[PDB]
């Protein structure tokens, strides 16, 4: 009957759960409302719940997207600060097309980007694209990830097949079964 | 808490098997019905050793014990199809075991699946198996350059490929792993720029 | 009788559902009103609805389209926030009309951007297009693809057939089957 | 029963019991609400406490990003502000995307700046970048550390493999122990 | 509490052993269930001196000692496989060791391995462990440079890689180093600028 | 019992006393509320806790950072004042990513400015980097050194190895033992 | 208050020894370990002299003494293991001490060691200590240059290191030393712009 | 108020002689513990003359006395180790005493050490203690240059120098005067500009 977090969001608060059974400790949600999620643990556990809060940076931070520092909210804008928010879009936009394809489970896309080449009187550089991906376990990886790379290569104004790079694997055994009680 | 029971409504999509091991086997044909059994297993209960089968898997396990213990052993692929009898394809032209000794084999692999009844070793012919693989590839009217090598052969498929061309040779590909799997004949995709 | 999802809106809701139930567990979906929809699980099955929340990223994001970051409610604007903002309607445009095609469930579109060929005193680029489609079980997807190419092809100003990329598939088995209860 | 540390928040108070048990101590977090919380130990291990609190630079910072230095909230804006705020945004994203790679418990990403280049009439600098990353202890480190190099190398408009260096390790034997009380 | 019953709901994911020194083991076949047994130790109880037990972590400890007590013996790596009759692959070109010395070094083992009934040492040709390595990895279609070298071979991959290259390329290495494991083939991934 | 310092803070109470300990010197913190903590000690030990003071400059100084004399507050800026703010985040954000390398207990950053190249028509100079590092005793700091070295070297826009420094070492014997009460 | 209980949950961790000179001994395998047991022994209380055991920090005790009493004495280092016959490598070569003269150093070694019942002395070759060293280095595919000189020999490693080969150095190297120990081999890296 | 409960929890830090001057001597081996025992002297209190023992502190004194009444006397360094016999080096080479003006000259010795029974005074070659101190270095992969003088040697490092050889040096230099001493054999690091 130990507390280990308090105040956490719904999504933090199932994450750090879902970290906790994979590791064999059970625990408690708890809902106050207002205040936020709580989560405690058996006293028998505590001291590993604690060693693995630690080791999984827990709970989790917001997701950093580009679009966040450039808001519309302004009541000025720049070149610099409209591109970089066009980018931020289209990054999010490609994440949300892959992660409809077969057997994808989890996707994320970068795009490089341009702040300063007209600034200096330059002409633009090439698009550099990168994506990470986790599919079905059993899946034929590699071939799969000629599809993401055929896909992203016409997504864009000027990529090429060397300036792509995809990385890739598969889901791990899923936890079907709780991590049991303390032995008293 | 009869297990036939406490599978999905369509109770024909798996084949409940009796394992002389007193262990009650549930054949799935695909990892979504292979979850599905897991999940029922876990959530539901029943008072008696049970463990559900997959194909691939299955493969798999028995490659690797396998490996270990017939190391060089020149094979193709088990087809589970009728569990009771799976098909043991085995390189003709590549080993040299003696009748007996395809006798002990197969009776090693009988240990290592407890609902197999019995198992057909049967012997193939490597030719046959890179002839199809070629023969389908340039049907689909597909570039490719063929690697001959000692214990087996790769086929390349470079250059920039047209997407309609890309669907067609993922297809092909995959029925051939299907059936005689990847252990002779490879395939290399690889989308490049001209 | 455990909660795993509180506040949802009624998209997102259906969502997780079909996503737990495909997996083998009931879920329950409950109306608090203006409070949102709350999804809850039976005790056996919580360990396993948790592990796949975090599988399948969930509850879902809202879809990202690009004008919703260059908005008509600015009191100013400029060629590039308009510019951008014309071809998002358009990718929305091709996309409804791709789903009204024989044999079509869903689909998706993209087009390149331009946001400073002219800025730069330079001729604009080719326009890339990519699409992604689902099709039902059964279907000839190896002909079908060249409508949808073609489609596209007259569809815009300048693209070509070497500039454009669909990848595509179908639909997976109808889970037309219920999970069932715990066994207790 | 000492008093060690007063006005803690809940990341600081977790890190700080994590390490004194890991070096055979027990500790007590006490929650006085909006004063925070409080860490006390046994009398016995106080002095070895306080030993490990001065080691260890005990309660931790907090995280220093770049962004937190050239704020939104100002009322004008600079070319140098703005772009260091982009690369702030970044970094960030990059480290949420390595820290989803399979094995990865934890990662840290760098990258160089450039504050002044078109300011004196000169072309923009090779970008460079450094992270580092902890494995699953058993993790095959040697081979893993070419995908995060892959990665991020068509990650960034001009990058290269002899300017992006990846330090990198696994975790330590798990503290799943309980220190245990004095002997009296 | 027996401990069967200490262990998560699937059983069949640990073997319980044993040991002729009274300690009851658990065979774990992967640090995640690993840790799952050890948690449980931790949290639980059973009063019994107990202890898991981890393939790799097992053939490192053994490996110590043995370089020790033999040094510069010439081996590949322990297969547990079936607990009770691991098998110790040991190179047959480099060792010279006698039937009677070979008995000596199967019985330290064995005091080595509380659990283990017996050792079974069987000597390895070296030839076919490099002829594996090399042709698997020519076979996926990969540039290398072979390093033979008194002692052991490298296989050295340079230059710029494809992503779909690189892929194939670890697999392959893992998989080798899983069953031979790294003490006489050395892979070298390194991915550089052309 | 006799008086030595009085209206600490949290950080400074426990350094004083973690030196007095070292030394074999029992010492007692007061807490009195808002007007901070005291320490007193035995009038035996007195005349020593006094010399110690001395000799090792406490209470201690806050620690000094550069952004700290040119804060965001100021209603204008200067090319000057921004740059060495951003100098100042990096070398903080440097010394938080090498405390999370393996065995390092602690470590401080350095790193050269630049405040009037382009002033004066000139190109700027060559980045100079230095650092210091504890290591957890035991540790092989002669190999240890050279993936700081690394680390930093792709860190940032332009060093070498001839320009970065390193000087480290490892923590002393752990004091897990009371000092004592005098004889009386 | 058995020493026993007093030490953590998994007792399997320290190895308790019983000496001679009616300390209780703790033999920890790590300094985690060392300072677990060390911050035993200063919170808890145990009415019996104890002491701590750490593999490093006895073989640094000993080699102090060593040195003062049989200076210019060739040796390697003492692996432990087994607390009770504690191994001495000693260079085969460099030494000519006589049978009854290394008879009298074990003695004096056992003085050293109160848990010790026995010091089993033995000459190692110093060829093969060095042909270890250079052999599992170029193994790694690593750059280096020898340096022979009397009474050791330095391997020199500079110019600039790629990621991979510096992570493969340090592997390599401090395996070595855990061995050796670093008395007759001497590695040298120096990573340095070309 | 037995001093050895006054002294801290872990007794063994310290070794507590009986001189046969009635004062009760405290040995310590590092200048923290020597503090702590004055600390305690101070704080505390001991009816008995009482007096804290530092193995440098020590050297020093009787090298003081030493060099007044015997004045150009040769040697190297006071072994305190086991307190009772401490181990006086003496230059073989440079010395040419008698026996019995070495007798008188031990008597002395005991006369400065109230609590040291006896004195073993030794002679050391000085060309092993060079022979040592060059090699060493050199081992190290330092640069320097030797300079040999009447009455000892001195190794000159000069240049500018990379932060691995400075530690690798410095760690070397202190070793070399622990043992031997600074009075033959001195280093000389100077870190200048190229």
């Amino acid at each position: 009957d130990k507390d280990l977090l308090k105040g956490l969001d719904q999504e933090q608060a199932n994450e750090v759960i879902a970290v906790l059974q994979m590791h064999n400790i059970e625990a408690n949600k708890i809902d106050s409302g207002k205040l936020g999620y709580s989560i405690t643990v058996a006293e028998p556990d505590f001291t590993a719940a604690v060693y693995w809060i630690k080791t999984y940076q827990l709970p989790p931070r917001p997701r950093v997207e580009i679009a966040q520092m450039f808001p519309a909210d302004s009541l000025v804008s720049s070149p610099r600060a409209e591109k970089a928010r066009l980018y931020s879009a289209i990054e999010q936009r490609l994440e949300q097309s892959l992660q409809t394809m077969e057997g994808v489970l989890s996707a994320r896309v970068h795009i490089s980007y341009d702040i300063d080449a007209g600034e200096n009187g330059r002409p633009p550089k090439p698009v550099h694209l990168s994506a990470l991906a986790v599919y079905e376990r059993g899946s034929p990886l590699a071939h799969q990830i000629s599809d993401i790379k055929r896909f992203l290569k016409n997504s864009f104004a000027d990529v090429d097949y060397d300036n792509i790079s995809v990385v890739l694997s598969e889901r791990s055994d899923a936890q079907l079964q709780a991590p049991g009680t303390p032995v008293k | 808490a009869e297990l036939d029971s406490l599978l999905g409504q369509e109770k024909e999509r798996f084949q409940v098997l009796p394992g002389r091991d007193k262990m009650l086997y549930v054949a799935a044909q695909n990892e979504r019905d292979t979850l599905w059994a897991r999940q029922v297993l876990a959530r539901g209960d029943y008072d008696k050793n049970a463990r559900v089968i997959n194909e691939n898997e299955e493969n798999k396990r028995i490659s690797i014990w396998l490996d270990t213990y017939y190391p060089q052993l020149a094979y193709y692929r088990i087809h589970f199809d009728e569990p009771r009898k799976p098909v043991f394809w085995l390189s003709r032209q590549r080993n040299t075991m003696s009748k007996k000794e395809l006798e002990v084999l197969s009776q090693k692999l009988r240990a290592l699946m407890p609902y197999a009844d019995s198992v057909n070793i049967t012997l193939m012919d490597d030719v046959t198996a890179a002839g199809q693989a070629e023969a389908g590839l340039k049907q689909q009217a597909l570039p490719y350059s063929r690697r001959n090598h000692k214990g087996g052969v790769t086929f390349v498929i470079q250059g920039a490929l047209d997407d309609v061309e890309i669907l067609r040779a993922r297809q092909f590909v995959d029925s051939y792993y299907r059936t005689w799997g990847g252990r002779y004949v490879q395939f290399a995709i690889e989308l490049k720029d001209d």
